RNA sequence: AUGGUGAA
RNA sequence: GUUUGACCUCAAAUCAGGUAGGAGUACCCGCUGAACUUAAGCAUAUCAAUAAGCGGAGGAAAAGAAACCAACCGGGAUUGCCUUAGUAACGGCGAGUGAAGCGGCAAAAGCUCAAAUUUGAAAUCUGGUACCUUCGGUGCCCGAGUUGUAAUUUGGAGAGGG
């Protein structure tokens, strides 16, 4: 069946983002969408990863990030 | 180069290990029931062929569970679904007719 | 390279 | 149960967290020997999902080998030959370095009673399963040797040794058609 | 002046290499992994100032298409095709009626390098001999 | 240096509010093998001739964990040398986020001493009666302003 | 070419 | 507290309970692996994904219950044969190379873990000893185990309750 969101394992993954803090390529990214605009920390993602699709992704997720530390 | 010197040979043995069998064997008729249904092709779509078991759908219509199914020799397939009315039918009914037509001994 | 972490999450207690 | 904390955990592997200890594991091990037997896997979550028992008999043993055949396969190999009464079921990478690897192997010892006498993992003990890894018959050994379901494999689905004989042998029967 | 910018899983050596040094024949086209699907494919020229998207699709594990069309809101058409500046040929039959005339002055940005380009070369070298001869759009390049 | 989250050990409760919380849990030590096997011996001896749950601590990691993000825990014991540092790592921020206290104490061989087992690297309570309640709400007061207040900036110190 | 032998 | 105890790591024992070397090798599972030889030619094509060389098993071995095949009104494990087919497909399209679904037959048994707290009672197991009805049955002790032994369960769901 599909991947239910299963809310647990959404907190648990939520936590173990806070645990973990960023990988210094996320460093990185996440300094650059603050200083050098997501137009261009997309380009780095995609270049540092696979798909264009994961690339927005993980962009997405910076950002939702950035917004929740604020 | 392999040469089928042994057709008659290993169709013997075939014969001799189905006949021994059946010393095991003997109340069941040794082999599973077989649903009735259709090829997938273009070419073989008309004909009709036996499956390898009834779908889950087709052992509840026929009042019994999967579990006992098995024990009594009818075949169940994991992940056959059922989409075509006509072939369920036809199964449902080839259920009822085995059923009607078992005879079990008690667990003495 | 070397901040400090941020409870961003661990902020709010779970009810 | 907190397996699914360290699963997450281990998912980001990349993250600095993790970096320190991978740098403390790596220099242990460089300062370790080459083959030892670890008292107790870096990585239970991933062992436990692998077939791993803390019952007796379930030995872990630490393998490192050059970077640069697959290296799992030949670490698996390498433990069978130094422990011959051991039987290999699989491994699990838990380190890097840049020039040695570090796989995790976990072994079942046949002749424990724990083992013998446990229908769970009693299969282990047929002689069948003798020198498992030296087959390729692990999980790193059964995707080098291409065996998979599907078409995208026809040329090694069923083994290219053997399906090389079927499909250039001349067959003939009594009756010739 | 004229400045222009534009843009399936598996594939082995004889794939590999017909698309090969058409980059390096429009370096106004960037190479990039390859993306199945299709829509969000329109939006990638955003991240790079593009006026031009190309994407591709494949069917039956036989055929490639290759789509041309602009971006926003521009038309989209496809068929089964088989640094030096280039000089493209032209034929009769893409002036007849608006099905050509439209691609062939979409070609004029669509495949010609921009003489102002980063890597617009000054000089010429080859010759193409673009046409529609026999109803079909394969042609040979010299 | 070691990360933000490592170096949250090494603040750990004091000798005398770890002494205390030891002389707490000294009086829920859960039965031994020895004494189950001759309270069930017993009783089986009554019956064949012819009480509530009992309260004990809980200091087993996957039965700790799982009552903590339930709220059932009260308090909660961390072993700060556990080798698999991995296993220890998301257990304060994962408290501190379900709002759980809990008092990070020195040695796993010191917390196993509590429950007759050699290690365990966690503990907790959460059934108490009432004579120990008030000491137990009374701890984990106390062990609020000790640790939470007092290492409020631990992110530093990487 | 592969596998081996012994030696001014 | 200048003592003492918990542990964790590794050694020591012609201490107890245990296993491996080798041989054989037609077939099986992997690594390495050429040349004579060929189209008019040797880097793909071909001898050859072969002999020899190396490692590990059985009477059979591997594989085996899909991140399968298909596009039809769908089949529902792996394996062997005929057919599909000398076809699709590859190759100075030539010389030559060379697959698979569907169909029919032989036989059809499917299963076990990680991922949820037993927590109102590590209830699990090895080893030693003492007895018996000895491929094993039981009283007692130690150790293993809480960094997880015990109820189901691998999506055809499953579990707590009525």
């Amino acid at each position: 069946k599909k991947g239910a969101a299963s809310n647990r394992t959404k907190f648990v993954r939520s936590l173990v983002r806070e645990i973990a803090g960023l990988s210094p390529y996320e460093r990185r990214l996440i300094d650059l969408i603050r200083n050098s605009g997501e137009k261009r920390a997309r380009k780095v993602a995609k270049k540092r990863l696979g798909s264009f699709t994961r690339a927005k992704a993980k962009v997405e997720e910076m950002n939702n990030i950035i917004a929740a530390s604020r | 180069v392999k040469v089928h010197f042994d057709q008659a040979g290993k169709k013997v043995s075939r014969r001799n290990a189905r006949a021994t069998r059946a010393a095991k064997i003997a109340p069941r008729p040794l082999d599973l029931l077989r649903p009735v249904v259709r090829a997938p092709t273009v070419k073989y779509n008309r004909k009709v062929r036996a499956g390898r078991g009834f779908t889950l759908a087709e052992v509840k219509a026929a009042g019994l569970t999967a579990a006992y199914a098995r024990t009594i020799g009818i075949a169940v397939d994991h992940r056959r679904q059922n989409r075509n009315q006509e072939i369920f039918d036809a199964n449902v009914q080839r259920l009822k007719e085995y059923q009607s037509k078992i005879i079990v001994f008690p667990r003495n | 390279p070397y901040e400090p972490l941020i409870d961003w999450f661990t902020r709010h207690e779970e009810v | 149960g907190a397996y699914k904390y360290l699963e997450e955990l281990q998912r980001k592997k990349q993250s600095d967290v993790l970096r320190f200890l991978q740098r403390v594991r790596v220099w242990e091990y460089r300062q370790k020997n080459v083959i030892h037997r670890a008292a107790r896997p870096t990585r239970p979550d991933k062992a436990r999902r692998l077939g791993y028992k803390a019952k007796q008999g379930f030995v872990i043993y630490r393998v490192r080998v050059r970077r640069g055949r697959s290296l799992r396969a030949t670490a698996e190999e390498r433990v069978g030959r130094r422990a011959a009464n051991l039987r290999v079921l699989n491994s699990y990478w838990v380190n890097q370095d840049s020039t040695y690897k570090y796989f995790e192997v976990i072994l079942v010892d046949p002749q424990h009673k724990a083992i013998r006498r446990d229908a769970r993992y009693n299969w282990i003990c047929d002689p069948v399963h003798k020198h498992r890894e030296a087959r390729g018959l692990t999980a790193t050994g059964k995707k080098s040797r291409g065996i998979n379901k599907g078409h995208k494999f026809n040329n090694t689905k069923a083994g290219r040794r053997k399906t090389w004989k079927r499909q250039n042998t001349l067959s003939l029967w009594r009756y010739r058609k | 002046m004229n400045k222009q910018r534009t843009l399936s899983r598996g594939v082995n050596y004889r794939h590999r290499h017909l698309i090969q040094d058409l980059s390096g024949l429009l370096p106004h086209s960037r190479k990039e992994p390859k993306l199945d699907t299709l829509q969000q494919l329109n939006e990638i020229a955003e991240l790079y100032n593009c006026n031009n998207v190309l994407f591709f699709e494949a069917r039956k594990h036989q055929d490639l298409y290759l789509w041309l069309s602009k971006p926003p809101n521009g038309p989209t058409i496809k068929f089964y095709i088989q640094g030096s500046r280039p000089v493209l040929s032209f034929d009769q039959r893409f002036e007849s009626s608006p099905h050509y005339q439209l691609i062939k002055e979409l070609l004029v940005h669509n495949f010609g390098v921009p003489p102002n380009a980063r890597k617009s070369k000054p000089f010429i070298d080859h010759v193409m001999s673009f046409s529609i001869v026999d109803d079909k759009i394969w042609v040979r390049t010299y | 240096k070691v990360p933000p989250t490592i170096a949250q050990f090494q603040y750990t409760l004091d000798r005398n509010t770890a002494a205390e919380t030891f002389k707490l849990f000294n009086k829920y030590r859960p039965e031994t093998a020895a004494e189950k096997k001759e309270r069930l011996t017993k009783e089986a001896a009554a019956v064949a001739e012819g009480s509530p749950k009992p309260y004990a601590v809980k200091y087993g990691l996957n039965h700790v964990v799982a009552l903590i993000e339930n709220k059932k825990a009260k308090l909660v014991l961390i072993a700060n040398d556990v080798d698999p540092i991995e296993l220890v790592v998301f257990l304060p921020a994962l408290c501190k986020k379900m709002g759980v206290p809990y008092a990070i104490v020195k040695g796993k061989a010191r917390l196993g001493t509590l429950v007759n087992q050699k290690t365990s690297a966690v503990a907790a309570l959460t059934e108490v009666r009432a004579e120990d309640e008030a000491a137990l709400a009374k701890l984990v007061s106390t062990i609020d302003a000790n640790f939470a207040d007092k290492y409020d900036e631990v992110k530093k110190h990487w």
